[PDB]
């Protein structure tokens, strides 16, 4: 039989949006109310001015508090927080460089100890050079996987 | 005699939901190794799993403990300590983790232990050699870098190593490693140019006392086994003679064959095993474990021709039934083959650049 | 009425779920019984030197047992795992054949008659 | 109505729409970062060190709810009518799912279905009867060595009238721990038989069924072989 | 073959062809590198007869395809004869006037995808003739182009199927003859964009001014100025126009992309040409022409 | 098998209108089956 879409219109709001759109007394009410929904849609409609039209258009209490609960609203202090990331996950690129690649490390980098190494060790290990790979910055011909067998 | 280790546990971890490293690789060889019957023929280990101080030789204490610690649901403690190690989008974290590192770094380091006291004179740990863990975060599907413990063990007893790399990816957590010494030296055979991890540039030879004893050979797209094996055997060869190894890792990685996932080169089973006959054919002691590889079949089927081959028996070309059959339809056969991707190696880049790193060897 | 084949449509599925149980068990065994195999070899010319008494004649009694004895201490924790295997096969096995059976008993009597026992005239019958 | 239902499906979705998301068709390549190109589909699987991209937007899955379970589905390769596409571009062209799932409806189908044709032709059965077989018979080459013994050391032994201990010289007090392991031993190794004797006979009952079969449904196409 | 076909399927895109045009267009109004104005398309298409090979596989496939009904394969050959006849003129001290005119179209986007494919079509189809005829293997034979297009005819009838096309396609070992297999997804796109001219009930007049001026001898301003206001104003309030410019004496096509208030000449030899073209356009053009 | 003639057609149609369906997914018991096993283990 037939298959259900994704988020699929549930047969509850189809048919209350129905009665909502009866209960606006026109045509050109109803399509007023398409152009609520699809000004929200485009990103030039925001959330309380949708409802606040949407009540200015249909004067009906009950029917704005099962809007409100339909566009899910939440009225709280956004809260937005910055916090900055890690030393370690960017200070590589401002090492003394040695060659391309390779960038010699600074003193407080060659403090922190591995436990396990003997004599042999602390001479053949290499201690005070680091890889730091090269970033590209705007690549602008990126290359796709074509083969789809 | 050939020592093979192989801890059971190893095909049961799970890196992530669709992730493309998967452990469970190495079982199917296994499958295949038995009902293959080299069983019998190969000297089978279990690996002691590594303790806490012998993976800290290499890697920081701080580094091992976090990764001692840390667990999948109970990491929103963890959480702001995560990426400060690199741990989380590609190497992510996962139920079981510190086991499955135990496990290969021992196998690693079992191997070197039964090269150092004559037991043997090749060893085989199919699920280490992961190249491109650094020292102080993880790198690439690598959380600890077993091969440069292997390394360390082997010093011991012998005097100068050779690492050999046919991972299509640059194997940078070693080379970073033992980049100012001469008692090791590294070399690799990448794909060069925007590519992971990208570095790997052909005038990259090392410092201080390790000048000119690292060597990068930066290949291009689309290369093949008759390009491939005209630039392996005369560096190779140059090598041996100038270098004078004692003992020889070898580290296969199979991303580098026609069809894989995340490579770019041609090679097929027979290009791709001609580099472990040449190697063997100097007589060394040759640890040769795993790498890459992401299209599993592929993975498993060359992997069991190597084992077979490394041990010196001839496996048929039909697949003996066993319980991962279906995974290699619809020929049900042995081999690998490649495909009509177009070359971009022209003979002259590959005589220049083979000319310019034998120059580079005559010190 | 006319007659759809249930049963003919089972017995194909049934017929692919055998081998997978037992599949992993024969695997699982040829490990065990090929890092056994030496030992077992050993047991067997030791048994032999024992039981003929005549043909190789090296020892001290005494301790020609004491070297069988250390030998079948040896391989005993082997069977027990040779039993575990073979008990959990027989049971998977089991039951996957008792589907099949209890399919095929019926597959035999949805089909024309002409299909297994010949026209009435390809019978020889001299 | 079926435009309005098309029309609250839409809203819903734009309801449904996440709070970070990637509008623009065109899908990252390798291209090895984010910088520059995000809002690109798939560009929050990119970042500095990123060995690749795995995901390709060819094979993402939507999810479809039908009667009581949803099943995933591959639409990148749905029939999407438009000049740029040609049928053998899809690699699931010529899958007929119709009639690789169709029942037999006929007997002498078996022998020309698809899929069932392909199951007749594989000889898993008769590779692990042999294997079976190899597995019994070391194991009882082993077992009559071990059962003569047994038969010396209680007693039984026509060929050996004295007492046990006598002919091999051993204290009577090794014999008693030699009789004890070997009893053990003897006792486990005729149970693995027992049972995989079973295990064999079972699958020696399969593959007698499923010959029989093939050859009922062959008719007079009947010459005795029956290797599908 | 995948790597190429897929890279052409990711290349023709409706979207993506205008968005590229659109991007040139904008770099020139700003002069952002010191590029200015002008032409963002230029071509030439020599031969003649490449067209008639054009035209010949494009029935071809026409006869053999299952979306149209009887009418529409009339129509849209026809269309495609007309066309390619009118505009590109193919044979289907007094006289150098013509030459020196160069013939005008403006259409909207359908058009200029339209125009791009065609060109993209000729410009492979010549290509393969050339690598035909100067490498000297191929060449040697009395047709080895002809041979391939008798070929490609069998094949797009349903007279062939694709597995020997595509081996027989192997015996060139070329990526430039890899690049045949092409025209079947090139064509199949023509006819679609053709089809859904045919239904655009605004279509006719544009064509059919299209085939106005075709018969003039040497336009004053005034003419073209007034051809361009009647298109943009059949469409909407809203659209473009795009401008194909054609010269029978170097034998090239041009294409541009105009809004509202943009040059249609951008050369002037002397700025009193320049002041009359002006002065004509304030009187008749809708929006003054070259105002900022 | 009349599971599996149902199961046929929805899939049959979901290929023609959505696209090709992948594997039968691997999903939890049912909300009471969990609830009714979480009773008599408590
Ligand atoms: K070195
Ligand atoms: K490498
Ligand atoms: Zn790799």
């Amino acid at each position: 039989t037939a298959p259900t879409s994704p988020y699929a219109a549930t047969q509850e709001e189809l048919l209350a949006f129905t009665t909502i759109r009866q209960h606006l007394p026109d045509t050109l009410a109803f399509h007023k109310f398409l152009e609520l929904l699809h000004l929200y849609r485009e990103k030039l409609l925001d959330k309380t001015e949708l409802l606040n039209s949407f009540s200015k258009l249909v004067r009906n209490d009950n029917l704005t508090l099962w809007f409100s609960e339909f566009i899910r609203w939440s009225d709280n202090p956004i809260l937005v927080k910055n916090e900055p990331v890690d030393e370690r996950v960017y200070l590589p690129e401002t090492f003394e460089c040695i060659s391309l690649t390779y960038r010699k490390l600074p003193d407080s980098w060659k403090q922190d100890k591995c436990s396990g190494r003997d004599d042999l060790d602390n001479s053949v290990l290499n201690d005070d050079y680091i890889s730091v790979a090269p970033k590209p910055s705007h690549v602008k011909n990126i290359m796709h996987h074509e083969n789809q067998y | 005699k050939v020592s093979y280790f192989y801890d059971e546990d190893v095909g049961n971890y799970h890196y992530g939901p669709q992730h493309p490293m998967k452990p469970h690789r190495v079982r199917m060889v296994h499958n295949l190794v038995v009902n293959y019957n080299l069983y019998e023929k190969l000297n089978v280990i279990t690996p002691v799993r590594a303790t806490r101080n012998d993976m800290t030789r290499c890697h920081t204490d701080e580094y091992i403990e976090f990764l001692w610690r840390v667990t999948p649901d109970t990491m929103e403690k963890f959480q702001p300590h995560q990426l400060k190690f690199n741990v989380g989008d590609d190497c992510p974290v996962f139920d079981g983790l510190y086991e499955f590192c135990s496990i290969s770094a021992g196998g690693s380091i079992g191997a070197a232990q039964e090269l150092n006291s004559g037991n043997a004179e090749i060893a085989i740990n199919w699920a280490g050699g992961l190249h491109h863990a650094k020292k102080r975060e993880a790198s690439g599907f690598c959380y600890v870098n077993d091969i440069a413990l292997a390394a360390l063990e082997l010093l011991k007893y012998h005097q100068r190593v050779l690492y050999i790399d046919i991972d299509v990816h640059h194997g940078d957590g070693v080379e970073e490693f033992f980049y100012t010494t001469d008692r090791v030296m590294t070399c690799s055979f990448h794909k060069f140019g925007e590519y992971f991890p990208g570095t790997g540039h052909i005038k990259d030879t090392g410092i201080g006392t390790g000048k000119n004893y690292a060597v990068n050979v930066p290949l291009r797209d689309g290369i093949d086994d008759e390009s491939y094996e005209s630039v392996f055997k005369p560096v190779i060869s140059h090598i041996m003679q100038w270098f004078r190894p004692e003992a020889v890792i070898l580290q296969c990685g199979t991303d580098s064959l026609a069809g894989d996932r995340l490579g770019c080169f041609n090679l097929s089973m027979k290009g791709h095993s001609m580099c472990v006959d040449f190697v063997k054919s100097f007589n060394l002691p040759m640890i040769c474990v795993g790498g890459g590889g992401y299209t599993v079949r592929n993975v498993a089927r060359v992997w069991t021709y190597e084992t077979g081959l490394l041990a010196g028996e001839e496996l048929d070309e039909n697949l003996p039934y066993n319980d991962y059959l279906q995974y290699y339809g619809p020929d049900y056969k042995l081999n690998v083959l490649s495909n009509n991707m177009e070359n971009h190696n022209t003979r002259q880049y590959l005589d220049s650049i083979t000319s310019e790193i034998i120059e580079n060897l005559r010190n | 009425g006319i007659e759809i084949f249930a049963a003919l449509n089972d017995f194909t599925d049934a017929i692919v779920s055998v081998p997978e149980s037992v599949c992993g068990k024969f695997t699982s065994l040829k490990e065990i019984d090929a890092q056994v195999r030496d030992i077992r070899q050993n047991v067997i010319q030791e048994i032999g030197v024992v039981l003929k008494n005549e043909k190789n004649d090296e020892l001290s009694g005494e301790e020609r047992c004491e070297r069988l004895q250390k030998t079948l201490k040896e391989i005993l924790p082997y069977s027990d795992s040779k039993i575990c295997l073979a008990t959990d096969a027989m049971n998977n096995i089991k039951s996957c054949i008792d589907r099949l059976d209890a399919g095929f008993e019926y597959v035999e009597l949805e089909i024309p008659q002409q299909l297994r026992l010949g026209y009435p005239d390809d019978r020889a019958l001299m | 109505m079926k435009q309005f239902e098309e029309q609250i499906e839409r809203f819903k979705q734009a309801l449904f729409e996440d709070s970070d998301a990637s509008d623009s068709d065109s899908s990252i390549g390798e291209a090895l970062t984010n910088r520059g190109l995000k809002r690109k589909k798939g560009s929050k699987n990119v970042y500095y060190g990123c060995v690749g991209n795995s995901s390709g937007s060819s094979i993402d899955i939507d999810y479809y709810n039908i009667g009581n379970t949803k099943r995933g589905v591959v639409s990148h390769f749905r029939r999407r009518i438009d000049p740029e596409w040609l049928d053998h571009d899809n690699p699931y062209n010529d899958i007929n799912i119709a009639e690789i799932m169709s029942p037999l409806t006929k007997p002498q189908d078996l022998l020309t279905h698809p899929a069932i044709s392909s199951i007749f032709e594989q000889n898993y059965l008769s590779i692990l009867a042999s294997s079976a077989l190899e597995i019994i018979s070391a194991e009882h080459k082993y077992t009559a060595h071990l059962e003569q013994l047994m038969v010396a050391l209680l007693g039984d032994d026509p060929s050996l009238p004295g007492p046990p201990h006598e002919v091999f010289g051993i204290s009577p007090e090794q014999c008693r721990e030699l009789t004890i392991t070997v009893q053990e031993a003897l006792e486990k190794s005729k149970e693995f038989i027992r049972c995989w004797t079973n295990v064999r006979m079972d699958l020696l009952r399969a593959i007698r069924f499923k010959n029989k079969v093939i050859a009922y449904c062959q008719g007079e196409d009947y010459n005795g072989n029956t290797q599908v | 073959y995948c790597r190429i076909e897929g890279r052409d399927r990711r290349g023709l895109s409706y979207s993506r062809i205008l968005r590229d045009i659109d991007d040139i267009y904008q770099r020139q109004k700003h002069r952002i590198d010191g590029a200015k104005l002008g032409f963002q398309f230029t071509q030439v298409l020599c031969d003649s007869l490449i067209f008639l090979n054009i035209l010949r596989l494009s029935d071809a496939q026409l006869t053999n395809s299952s979306f149209y009904s009887y009418a529409d394969k009339g129509r849209i050959s026809a269309v495609l004869k007309a066309l390619l006849s009118q505009f590109f003129g193919i044979p289907l001290l007094g006289e150098e006037s013509k030459n020196i005119i160069g013939y005008n179209f403006f259409g909207n986007a359908t058009m200029y995808v339209l125009f791009r494919l065609i060109c993209v079509c000729y410009s492979r189809l010549e290509h393969i003739k050339l690598f035909v005829e100067s490498s000297t293997i191929y060449a040697s034979s009395t047709g080895g182009y002809e041979n391939i297009l008798n070929i490609c005819e069998k094949y797009l009838k349903g007279s062939c199927s694709r597995l020997e096309f595509r081996k027989y396609l192997q015996k060139f070992n070329n990526e430039t003859c890899y690049m045949i297999c092409s025209i079947e997804r090139l064509l199949k796109v023509i006819f679609y964009r053709i089809h859904e001219i045919l239904l655009d009930p605004k279509l006719g007049q544009l064509l059919l001014l299209f085939e106005s001026d075709g018969a003039n001898s040497v336009t004053t301003p005034r003419e073209q100025m007034v051809y361009r206001n009647h298109v943009e104003s059949i469409l909407a309030p809203e659209s473009k126009i795009f401008n194909m410019r054609w010269y029978p004496l170097e034998k090239r096509l041009c294409i541009q992309q105009l809004l509202p208030a943009d040059l249609t000449m951008h050369d002037f030899e002397n700025p009193a040409k320049a002041f009359m073209y002006y002065v004509d356009s304030y009187a008749i053009s809708h929006i003054t022409e070259g105002v900022d | 098998k009349q599971r599996i003639e149902y199961e046929a057609a929805v899939l049959c149609e979901l290929n023609s209108f959505a696209g090709f369906p992948t594997a039968p997914i691997i999903e939890t018991a049912s909300f009471d089956d969990i609830r009714n096993d979480l009773l008599e283990m408590g």
